[PDB]
């Protein structure tokens, strides 16, 4: 069924422009969304299909003091996202308070785009973790489409803040939004900002552009978590079936990511599985393990040796991980494009749950918990003190998000069977 | 291997028992000790039997189905048991 | 198994340079890679295969303060020697810290290789012995690489200097070089500059330029010593398979050159032994005796005579030695390859285990014992003192070196048996 997309927030609406316009390029589109004529793929789940070759794709743009959603418009791909469906304070509360006054409006655009669409499986939210106006609106939104949708899953391509730690308050909001998604989400991948900005320093020489060009990183990854699906294949033909390896106990719903060729600017499967395992091409900053790997690969593969690899790479143990899982690491395939350049022939990713991330949730909840016994930043402004005058939705969300690290560590513990 | 008819009479059962458990998951969203827990652990000891006797039949010796063993073998899982 | 050869310092990347340029012109290969045209040759041991015929050896290059390897790539075979494998002071000391920090990231750059092979039997270092980055950085990596790799055997074609005895500093280094290569290397391969500028003046005129056209010696030394491994035979079909015959006790693994016609720019295989054994032909500057030979003879070679020149050689009696081990001398054949001049139809070449080499390693003692008494060159430069405020590295390898000696004047004695 098909996915539809709900980019909220600025940077939230940057990375889901980018990632539109990736698939613009993959893709045979055109910027003002015709079919190309140098122009294999199942382009049904994530592109609308006008009668006209419009493929124009199921996005939600959601501003809120719009900046860059103006910047967003004046754009050749405009005519490409043409759904009109762009409807009009950097504190959590602020950006809930402004999403509750417009919340039935932004549900109705997106009751249309549901009701036009053959059928729905997936929300797939572009949200920025203490985005400002994205977080808060975010975490509203999340708690309304589950209750509407009972049945439907909501995916989060989190890109969680950590920039060394300017927003004082961004502790608080990131505990916040973290609550919400931690009970009201489906799944979530996780991404961060100083891990892309480590790789952005390793690739190339940038370091002051570092929101610019790590969009890109962010793009790709984002492109190639789902073109198992955009392209048909043996297994993985859908969304959960994708997902359901990925995630093996609801509240461990936290996705790590890699990328083999990191300079994707031939290579055996043996090796891009290895440099796959080693932490360089990983893009995240007692005992620790995972509970679960997945790979993809797209490119020249030989099919022989993708069993064979997978042997080898279990003779090389570089994956160390004892959790109470049984999930053995599975070798999967896709199609790589045409049209695009074919450099690193051979290109693959991962996507696992590791106990790893719960370091760091832990540091963002540091850095809450020392704020909170200081109480430098409670804000008081008349909008947060009005909205949550008992101040108790955060200790709320302090005691979940530790439910949360005691559960990651307790699956490390050899006794996950009983309860976490 | 739907020739030989030992693997095949036991990755049957092996599906269907997997039908009944869905089917007792899918009865409700509250819990069932309604009996099911019964049927749930004598399925899970089942199931651990079979998959165990499975493995160890697999474990013309074609490449294919001896290097599917590792991808268990991964975690020994089985075999430590 | 693929022999991945890591050549590292500026002379070390010179005579690497020199000796795949060698097996460029000597295989079916072009500056490009690509496969000649004009071309049964075992290609898969030193050469990496590309799918269109592109030929890139297993070369690590290890440049460190790099003013040579910027020439090395301003040359038309910089696209042959493309793995894509280059990261970037004058003492032992300066250089081991310097390859400390930068350890992990070319042990990454030697792990691809030794994954993209099939296989891998051995690293083969083109060391330079008290080379200033050279020296330093070599016995680090040389006591890292056992570590990692405890079955794998590692082979040193060791440039040792000798200039007549500029740096002041050479005794040391070379002395804490020899004591990692003696408990830390599987094989060395000895070469003397001295002996090879000798050898210079004596086929040539050539005095002052004496670095520049001694490479080629020494290529060709390096190239002849590999040629049985490269071109299928009878016998020493491996690496090892042939490094048995040569080392006989584990600590007296250091060896001797030799090459008949030194004048290489018909005869028979009793001259060309004759010839060999001659000290002429030596490339290398109480009794003392031989512990084994070898010989490899490529050419025109009549297969009845060659048992009958063993006899001859074995009447013709010039190889004195009567060491602790029988091995004497075994009469081996390699291929004459095809596309380069077969002048000297008949060539051949020597590796032998001689009680000679302790006099060279103990002139350098020698230095090293004045040098320590006048205690004039300590260097103490801040980087030297911190390094080594005990200056006990220097003694431990003073006595290593020393057992070294008198384990091969033991060698010398009837006695071996008993400890040496």
């Amino acid at each position: 069924r098909e996915i539809i997309t709900l980019q909220l927030g600025q940077c939230g609406n940057q990375i889901g422009f980018e990632f539109w316009k990736q698939l613009c390029a993959e893709h045979g589109i055109s910027p003002e969304g015709i079919v190309e004529e140098f122009a294999t793929d199942r382009k049904d789940v994530f592109f609308y299909q006008a009668d006209d070759e419009h493929y124009i794709p199921r996005a939600v743009l959601l501003d809120l003091e719009p900046r860059v959603i103006h910047s967003i418009l004046n754009s050749p791909y405009a005519k490409l996202y043409n759904p009109e469906n762009i409807y009009l304070g950097n504190n959590w509360a602020s950006g809930f308070s402004q999403g509750e006054k417009i919340h039935e409006d932004i549900f109705d655009i997106i009751d249309r785009e549901a009701d036009g669409s053959d059928s729905l499986e997936g929300f797939v939210l572009c949200h920025s973790i203490a985005g400002g106006t994205g977080s808060g609106l975010g975490s509203y939104l999340l708690e309304r489409l589950n209750d509407r949708y009972p049945k439907k899953l909501v995916q989060t391509y989190s890109v969680f803040p950590n920039q060394d730690e300017d927003v004082v308050v961004q502790p608080y909001n990131s505990l916040l939004t973290l609550k919400r998604l931690t009970q009201n989400a489906d799944c979530v991948v996780v991404l961060d900002n100083t891990a892309l900005n480590r790789i952005a320093t390793d690739r190339l020489h940038i370091q002051n552009p570092s929101f610019s060009q790590i969009n890109q990183l962010v793009s790709t990854i984002m492109s190639a978590s789902t073109t198992t699906l955009r392209y048909p294949g043996y297994m993985n033909n859908d969304l959960i079936g994708l997902i359901a390896s990925l995630i093996p106990t609801p509240r461990l719903h936290f996705l790590m990511t890699g990328y083999t060729p990191l300079t994707t600017d031939k290579t055996t499967v043996l090796d891009v599985m290895r440099r796959l395992l080693q932490p360089k091409n990983v893009m995240v900053s007692t005992n620790h393990c995972y509970i679960a790997i997945l790979n993809i690969i797209q490119g020249e593969v030989d099919p022989t040796q993708v069993h064979k690899s997978l042997q080898r790479i279990r003779e090389r143990k570089l994956a160390n991980f004892i959790p109470w899982g049984p999930a053995s690491i599975q070798v999967a395939l896709s199609r790589k494009s045409p049209y695009l350049p074919s450099a690193h022939r051979v290109s693959g990713l991962m996507m696992a749950n590791h106990t790893s991330i719960s370091s760091l949730f832990e540091r963002t909840c540091r850095q809450y918990d020392k704020l909170r016994k200081r109480e430098a930043f409670l804000e008081q402004f008349r909008k947060e003190d009005m909205f949550k005058d008992n101040f108790d939705e955060m200790d709320t969300s302090r005691e979940i998000v530790q439910q949360l690290i005691d559960e990651y560590h307790a699956a490390t513990r050899p006794d996950y069977i009983s309860w976490g | 291997f739907i020739l030989l008819k030992p693997v095949f009479h036991c990755l049957n059962e092996i599906l269907d028992l997997c039908h009944s458990f869905c089917s007792l998951v899918s009865q409700n969203l509250g819990p069932l000790d309604e009996r099911g827990a019964a049927q749930l652990s004598i399925l899970v000891k089942g199931f651990s039997r079979q998959s165990s006797l499975l493995f160890k039949i697999l474990s013309h010796q074609i490449n294919s189905d001896l290097a599917q063993l590792l991808l268990r073998l991964d975690y020994n899982k089985y075999y430590t048991q």
